[PDB]
């Protein structure tokens, strides 16, 4: 509550959400759009929590 | 001569439930192949389930296969 | 909905699912409420330092 | 043991729950004890959590993303959630008659925007 | 027209065959594959056994095409004795159908042939 | 008369095909649609399609040597 | 006789052809049962009673035609 420090936070894209390790433990619709939403959605969560940190 | 021509009749007819017997040891395979993807049921775990399951298919084939042969 | 054949993603859908239920709730619990759909940011896409026309839709 | 955290404040946080039926994109799901992994779209409907006995708290949820880990949790990640007694009957209907008179009378993103926004406001107008 | 389809058919099954044997004298065989079993040459009902039947499916086509034609003999016979502009209506799709199936059984043996080249020299 | 029921027992006898013929489909159309999710292309998925098949087409083989038997012996 | 006892062992057999639909009926409540007991949290209770219930609805095709083959 004085100082502060330069982080970083990365973001995968479309076609490293899919391909991760433990990616297909869960039940996913693969018909409808999971793997594009889940890029989508990270990108603006991820923004607005580096937004009000800084 | 009415007992020997049912004799050879009697193969063709027994050999109907052919289907259930080959038709169950591929729905067995299908399920394991399309698990086996999403990691990782390789060895063992899931090995053991179609080994065992299908032997257990298959002595519906065997059991109707001794009726047939043995006229 | 048909949200894959336009240009909206996950980000613009959720959005807009968020606004209109806020503002079809009761009037009077509005408060510290009607910030959160309202912006003032504008975007522009630089090349080479120039940039071209600033757009904030 | 629910995660409903929302994106303005928490309402599960800690792990204090039993059972919890939330409407998914397929069908209305339902958590239960040991849930299995299962990473499914919210869609707009009532997300109530029974807890023990019959104290549900019924929270109406914009839409989300469901998330079940292998350890018995359940993280329901929404934009806005909340009861169904902060809703007005008069208000909701002001809603939901400017929204049919704007769906097919333009062009652009007029009135598509139009048609996801009545398909929200007659689902929860008739859960009173 | 039904023996002529037939006869040139065979034709056609046994240059397929022919052609498959004499690139096996210079670049090997096996043409089995293998996973850690055996039993693999009493299955053999392909590539030889695979030109019989190929052959006799599609020289079929030219016999079915005639089987739809002639059908008309029957139902010409209760419509000159309901309203009869049925008849009309389905002797027209039928006649459509049989056309189109002359393309689609000329795409059928243009692809059955190129799994015979390409295994080969593979 | 014996020759007349030995024509009957190769026609019968080959109702069987319809589970032999159906289950090589069967294995290939979940080997052909699990390939596609990634990546069990070399061996796995390949190599148990070969030894899943020779199971399902051990019935049909079996079947057809029973009519093959009556028409000669 | 020769008619009425060639036709009693011809009953039998015509009869036992319905053990396809017996057979597989148990197996179809048995596949859903697995499968959705592994979703959460049916197991001992709940789907445990609709398939014991669901079980002996299937079974009663099998033991009634079982009776008219063994009866004839």
């Amino acid at each position: 509550g004085v100082a502060f420090e330069p982080s970083v936070f990365p973001s995968f894209s479309p076609i490293s959400i899919e391909e991760s390790p433990k990616l297909s433990e869960f039940e996913l619709e693969e018909d409808q759009a999971i793997p594009t939403s889940l890029s989508q959605i990270s990108l603006t969560n991820a923004i607005l929590n580096a937004m009000a940190e800084g | 001569q009415l007992v020997l021509a049912a004799k050879y009749i009697g193969a063709a007819i027994a050999t109907i439930g052919l289907t259930g017997a080959g038709i169950g040891i591929a729905i067995v395979f299908a399920a394991l192949i399309n698990g086996t993807s999403r990691n990782p049921s390789l060895r063992n775990t899931l090995f053991p389930f179609a080994i065992l399951g299908f032997a257990l298919s298959e002595a519906t084939g065997l059991f109707c296969l001794m009726i047939s042969f043995l006229l | 909905s048909s949200w894959q054949k336009a240009g909206i993603s996950f980000n613009k859908y959720l959005a807009i699912a968020a606004r209109t239920v806020q503002r079809s709730l009761k009037n009077d619990l509005k408060v510290a409420a009607e910030k959160r759909y309202i912006s003032d940011a504008k975007v522009q896409k630089l090349e080479k330092v120039s940039t071209t026309d600033l757009a904030s839709n | 043991k629910v995660s409903l955290v929302a994106p303005h404040q928490a309402i599960f946080t800690n792990k204090e729950v039993s059972q919890v039926n939330l409407p998914a994109s397929s069908g209305e799901m339902g958590v239960l004890a040991n849930h299995v992994p299962t990473v499914e779209e919210l869609a707009p409907g009532v997300v109530e959590v029974i807890e023990s006995s019959g104290t549900a708290s019924k929270y109406f949820v914009s839409g989300g993303f469901a998330s079940i880990l292998p350890g018995s949790k359940l993280s329901i990640s929404t934009v806005e959630a909340h009861p169904l007694d902060a809703f007005s009957s008069e208000n909701i209907k002001s809603l939901l008659a400017e929204a049919q008179k704007n769906a097919s009378s333009a062009d652009e993103t007029v009135a598509a925007e139009a048609a996801i926004e009545i398909e929200v406001l007659e689902a929860l107008q008739a859960a009173v | 027209i039904y023996i002529i389809g037939i006869s040139v058919s065979l034709w056609i099954g046994l240059t397929i065959l022919g052609l498959f044997l004499n690139k096996a004298v210079f670049f090997s065989l096996f043409v089995p594959s293998g996973t850690p079993l055996p039993l693999v040459p009493v299955l053999v009902l392909i590539e030889l056994l695979s030109y019989t039947a190929r052959a006799i499916s599609l020289g079929l086509r030219l016999a079915a095409n005639t089987l739809s034609g002639h059908l008309l003999m029957s139902i010409l016979g209760n419509l000159v004795k309901i309203f009869g502009l049925i008849p009309l209506a389905g002797i027209f799709a039928i006649v459509i159908l049989e056309f189109a199936i002359a393309c689609i059984q000329a795409y059928v043996f243009a692809i059955l042939t190129s799994s015979y080249l390409k295994d080969s020299i593979y």
